[PDB]
């Protein structure tokens, strides 16, 4: 089943590998692509604790503070602490009332992005350190425990290892029932300093090359609705019956809401019986306002517009502002992570950009940059290249204020 | 779930005379002695056509007297906590939310004949045996590993009251009579639960009418029959201000029946414009409902009490703390809700099992209060922003 | 009520070679090979849109035959009989009452899911508390009763009383002796009509009906679920229908439905009629039934008793009747059941016995048996003489 | 749709694959499955031009004849000389009026049953001759004019490829929008005296393997009306079909609705059969009859020519049905024995010919099972006449067993 994931939402966050704090509980400065933020970051490793300690009994997280601060970003690192593939659903509030579907429906789909679902099923792959890459039927000599296996391989399976990257002595696993190489990594032969045991530089596989691997397939549930296409509940049902048979262990998500101060009242409620339920996944909230008054009553003010029936059960976690150096350190990695060179005053003027307006602006502003260099015939973006990028595309403050200043 | 399970009871004493702490409550003598009153008027049933609305500012134990009530009415009494805004819900309409409501609160305590396994333990046999002796006579009743663990668990030896091949029960070594207590425990199911027995990830992917139906003939048989009994407890609905006009009308409708429970409701806010309408009332209530309603205001909180309410959270939390962090958390619920207080507590605990301690000290309590902002500091850093 | 209670199966075996007492069934051989080769054709499933029709003179064991036959097929086999006159009543029309038959005829053996917690009693603990239970695997002292080691104690304490659910103590040896909390397929052929008198409502209900097509759907449905699954192996049984000629035409192309499906059963009829006029219509049919059915009718022939026989099968009746009787009231009955039908002769069996016990005797003499013959009449005497008296 | 079709009724008549008279309008004594019947044989033929000549306009076929004379054969024919698809909907008059349904609903079925509908769709399939037939995601060389293909296929459609007996040398057709394999034959490069072009070993594919072959589905109305299931939805399925027909895809194809025992239908059916015949799109109905002027059955006073009232016989084209001698009868009884799949010796097939004239041919057909299954049980191979004497000594005929009860009385 095709993964249903936005990837264009999280991509602007692919630096974050994790939380980043060490056993102790303080965070280091800079770790698991996360500069700053140490008491959120705390915050966040307290509410990982928790989470796997199963005490988050019906309550939920809100993440307060300025846009541009990271709460995606928080979001997604704890996402990642709980496991690399625990699934992740941001959403904004604003798109929950859409002018077709139903509110109720589309916080249903939400919640089931961020449901998992660890399937492992012991499949007789081809898992075996490639020594020679004929392809020739494509015999690709595969050298285990057991040694060199002339496998037979089909155009078909040549081509996806090509997808793969897969190289000599590249120990990769070939699952025979379903024809698919998916690159496991080298092997430890060629271990060095940064290559290193059971990754990209994985050891050689010990065993038969054809050896029933328990592989774990990442699925949430809303993947299987779409898969299917009532007939949601019947989905269920079979879930319910792979989950008792044992071979199903679910994996509660977090749920990421944005602008959480313009949803209803009604999905609020819905939101709270929800996660009422146990197998429910973390509600993490996210606001920017401060007392603004709730979507659908008109008179009574609450803190950042959540009722106080769930914001009883809520942990704030404050999110602080970046000073130039952040601002500048964490451009940087994004650049890093795009692959652009850019130079440390071209660096200087975009955290300075940032500061005025927001981190988005900033990191937005790069890519443009960018283009703009490469067709000066520069491999790199000097302050000249920020300079005429930032005086080419505004921002919604500078515009807005350049409107109404006319006016 | 959990919340506040340590009261059992007003502890009014006798004669509506609150002895300060006991079961649980320690302050309030006022709205302690009002809400006695109030239980002892549903005893005699002069209640009728009435209802209970607690007014004070949050965090004075507007739920906890309720459960308090709750509990002195009867040990298995239904209790059901809701709030007003948890009606205006996407699935159900007011009405059915409503409806929920008051069939969760309206508790039927049907006999059910069950073979507890019971009998004073003379001598703790190790899966195994497990001496048992009972007016019926004494023998070695067998066990499970698990079931000889829980008896462990509970006090050694006394007891133990052990349901058939279930869990056992602390008494003293003295439960007696019958090897085989063939007793009917009578069960309190509300009117909800065989409702919804009678319709696992249901809440991720509303009962009809003739579910309904089925089960009010059902259970009006039983009662009569003498099997089961029909005993109206308490609905508590939290921030009814957050109630319409409509749902107001409902309310009187179903307090006009002859099973409608006792009605208790909690406001902070005072000549608060009805959410129906636009006429402004004391509470957000129509008068026509504020009419006929007991009202017990519940004072603000004192030091003291606060910092005993403190040491009962912690003994239920399993936490020790240092007096110095006792009162620095008195002086934090006093200029904040107590409700963070008991918040600062399960993060403390955490904090303090970080640097691998027995006890929590002061450090852990500001570490953590630095960590999680609460109510009014969010906003006033928010607000201060923009 | 309690006739053919004796023929467990056809007692041929032997490559279809009928043995002249065999388990019960004695004499028609030549009918009973015939239903042998029937039998191993329902086994080989190659009589499908296919039914057998027993024809013979009343009283010749065309009934017992479709007992055997069940048997045969297995011990437990559902069979249905019924008659032809049964259909017509007022409450059900002719469909129901035939769905109906259809339906009892078709078991389900639901392997039931019992959880026997069994084993040797090694000692009778009292009592709600355990008992000690020992097995091959384990000695797994159990959970227990009053009411249940009350049972226990009544029954024959220790000897093994394999308990099943708390329900059973078999006391036959010492046999629990496998695991002690273990799991058992209980064969369970429930007809589909069975099924169906559970979901129905509704001790006086004979007294002061017809089973609503929706309840029909819902276990029709939930059977398909269990097949599925594994748990239920639809048995195909065996329908008799006596007195077919009674039905009319309307009923007989109903059945040519019912036979037309997967779970139909086996039918088997019989009738003692010739060529006679066809129930609803003004033609004439042999054995009172529509060509289109009769074409593809395995019809098989039952002959007439002989003399020995029907002494020999007085003498497993009575067996059953604990009678003792001398060898002339042995032979007047026999010539009994030869002038007048066998079931005659079986009727005066059992007034014969309280006539004995009037004279305070052990063992039936000739003298009861003109006793008993003078006093209750057959059908043919009573009609032959009562007649006499219209003219 | 799956076909909802009674096999066992027409199983018993399987041998048969058309009329068998040649060209110049005469019939042979045997062909295609049927052994003599020449009178009736060339008339049948007659009414299959008329047929195909649409000069059949307000009339039917009444057959006449014996009980066991082919009156059930020689209506499949005529359906199997126009079409091999054709369909043919059997029935017994003595089944319309059961306890239940409806008269007019149940001669509805029967109509529905007979129309049938030509289908034809262009869908592209993978139409080739299998070069190799490695089973490894079942990649099946295929090899037509541009060549061999190594179509990567799933194990559904390779245990389809089973089911359909698929070995090396096959040119055959895998819809590749359906992912079912049909086996078409073997390869022309293979053809012997018996194997001909465009049969069981049709030719090499000329062009791609998968080439949009316009396929034709042989299904009738009523298969639809079962598959979109109460009532009065019938007509929204006829207005689909018309829809389809409109389109250009749906060829509508007329066939044969056999009613036996018409003697014992009621006048009120009679005249319904006869509204119905009345319209062009009707199929062609075909009586068969064996009493004589039997009175018409809700007359109770007029008699009628094999019941059927005057006015329909008025328009009626009856074809006699004769006898069958022991020659003819131990000739079918062996072409039966084949199609089946039993050794017999002509001994007791001369045994079986004689049973045939007292009872019915088929009392004979039927006791060819019983009779094979018995020499199985005994370790022989082949059927003496010791087998079919024992077996006639087992099971009884109705006319024997109707004068043994007689007798009796
Ligand atoms: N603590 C952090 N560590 C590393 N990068 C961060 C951090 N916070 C924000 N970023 C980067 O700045 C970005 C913009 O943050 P943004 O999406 O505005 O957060 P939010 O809107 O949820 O406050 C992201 O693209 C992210 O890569
Ligand atoms: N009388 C009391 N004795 C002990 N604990 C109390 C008492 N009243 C309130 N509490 C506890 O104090 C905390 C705050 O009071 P709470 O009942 O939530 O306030 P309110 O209902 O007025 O908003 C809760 O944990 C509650 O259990
Ligand atoms: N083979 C047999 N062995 C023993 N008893 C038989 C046998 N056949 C028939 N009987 C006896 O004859 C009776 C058979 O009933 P029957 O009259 O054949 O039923 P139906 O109503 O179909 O004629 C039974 O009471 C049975 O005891
Ligand atoms: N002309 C024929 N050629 C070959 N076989 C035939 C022919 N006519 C009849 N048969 C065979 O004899 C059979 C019995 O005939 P039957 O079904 O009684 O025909 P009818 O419809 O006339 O009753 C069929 O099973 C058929 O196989």
């Amino acid at each position: 089943v095709k993964s249903t994931t936005k990837t264009q939402r999280i991509a602007s966050h692919s630096h974050v590998k994790g939380l980043g704090l060490d056993e102790s509980g303080l965070a280091k400065q800079a770790a698991s692509g996360l500069v700053g933020q140490e008491n959120a970051r705390e915050a966040c490793g307290v509410i990982v604790e928790l989470i796997k300690s199963k005490k988050m009994a019906g309550r939920a997280v809100l993440l307060a503070g300025p846009p541009g601060t990271g709460k995606t970003a928080l979001a997604l690192a704890i996402a990642q602490e709980l496991g690399s593939k625990v699934p992740f659903c941001p959403m904004v509030g604003s798109e929950v009332y859409s002018t077709e579907i139903k509110k109720t429906e589309v916080l249903m789909e939400n919640f089931r992005r961020a449901i998992g679902l660890r399937i492992k099923e012991t499949k007789e792959v081809y898992e075996g350190e490639v020594t020679e890459l004929t392809p020739c039927h494509v015999i690709i000599g595969l050298k285990t425990a057991k040694g060199t296996k002339q496998l037979k391989l089909d155009p078909s399976i040549f081509e996806s290892l090509q997808k793969e990257r897969v190289e000599a002595g590249d120990v990769i696993y070939i699952e025979a029932n379903s024809g698919a190489v998916k690159r496991q990594g080298r092997c430890d032969t060629y271990a060095t300093e940064f290559d290193l045991e059971a990754e990209e530089y994985v050891p050689l596989p010990k065993g038969d090359v054809h050896k029933k691997k328990e592989i774990i397939q990442d699925v949430t549930l809303h993947d299987l609705d779409v898969a299917n296409a009532k007939l949601r509940g019947e989905i269920n049902k079979v879930v319910n019956k792979y989950i008792d048979q044992g071979i199903a262990e679910l994996v509660p998500g977090v749920l990421f809401v944005d602008e959480v101060h313009m949803l209803d009242i009604e999905c609020f409620t819905y939101l709270h019986r929800a996660l009422e339920s146990s197998i429910a996944p973390i509600v993490i909230f996210a606001s920017n306002r401060g007392n603004c008054v709730i979507r659908g009553t008109e008179d009574i003010t609450s803190p950042h517009g959540i009722p106080l029936d769930l914001l009883d059960r809520v942990m704030i976690i404050r999110t602080m502002l970046y000073t130039p150096q952040e601002m500048k350190q964490i451009i940087k990695i994004r650049a890093q992570t795009e692959g652009i060179n850019i130079s440390e005053e071209a660096l200087n003027h975009l955290g300075e950009i940032g500061t005025k307006t927001t981190l988005r602006y900033s990191v937005q502003l790069l890519t443009p940059a960018n283009l703009l260099a490469k067709i000066n015939g520069k491999d790199s973006i000097e302050k000249e290249h920020v300079e005429e990028i930032s005086e080419l595309f505004y921002d919604a403050k500078s515009s807005a204020k350049i409107l109404a200043d006319q006016q | 779930i959990g919340a506040h399970s340590h009261i059992r009871g007003l502890g009014l004493d006798d004669a509506l005379e609150p002895r300060q702490a006991s079961q649980g409550m320690v302050g309030q003598l006022a709205a302690r002695r009002a809400a006695g009153v109030v239980l002892e008027m549903i005893r005699e049933g002069k209640i009728a056509g009435r209802a209970v609305l607690i007014a004070g500012q949050p965090g004075t134990g507007k739920t906890a007297i309720a459960m308090g009530m709750a509990q002195a009415l009867g040990p298995d009494t239904p209790f059901t906590a809701i709030a007003g805004s948890e009606i205006f819900s996407l699935e159900m309409s007011k009405t059915e939310a409503l409806t929920q409501a008051f069939r969760r609160s309206i508790g039927v305590r049907i006999k059910e004949e069950t073979e507890i396994i019971e009998g004073e333990v003379v001598e703790i046999q190790i899966v195994g045996k497990l001496t048992l002796k009972t007016t019926e006579m004494e023998t070695i009743y067998d066990l499970g590993t698990k079931m000889i663990e829980s008896l462990t668990k509970d006090k050694v030896q006394a007891g133990d009251v052990i349901t058939i091949d279930k869990a056992t029960g602390k008494i003293s070594k003295c439960p007696d009579g019958e090897l085989q207590k063939r007793k009917e425990v009578v069960h309190t199911v509300s009117l909800h639960e065989i409702d919804v027995i009678n319709s696992f990830l249901a809440l991720f992917s509303e009962i009809k009418s003739e579910v309904r139906e089925q089960i009010n003939a059902k259970v009006a048989e039983w009662r009569e029959e003498g099997k089961a009994e029909i005993i109206p407890g308490v609905l508590f609905i939290d921030e009814v201000h957050m109630l319409d006009i409509e749902s107001f009308s409902f309310l009187n409708r179903a307090l006009e029946s002859d099973m409608a429970p006792v009605l208790i409701m909690a406001t902070n806010r005072g000549i608060t414009r009805i959410r129906g309408t636009s006429y402004q009332s004391p509470h957000g209530i129509p008068i026509d409902l504020l009419d006929r309603l007991l009202i017990v205001s519940t004072t603000p909180y004192s030091e003291k009490d606060t910092k005993q309410i403190l040491r009962i959270r912690c003994e239920e939390e399993d936490v020790e703390m240092s007096e110095d962090a006792y009162t620095v958390l008195t002086r934090i619920g006093l200029e904040t809700s107590l409700r963070y207080a008991i918040q600062l507590i399960t993060a403390a605990s955490l904090v303090c099992r970080k640097r691998k301690g027995t006890e929590v000290q002061v450090d852990d309590i500001k570490r953590v209060y630095s960590l999680f902002l609460d109510e009014s500091r969010s906003t006033q850093y928010m607000k201060e922003y923009q």
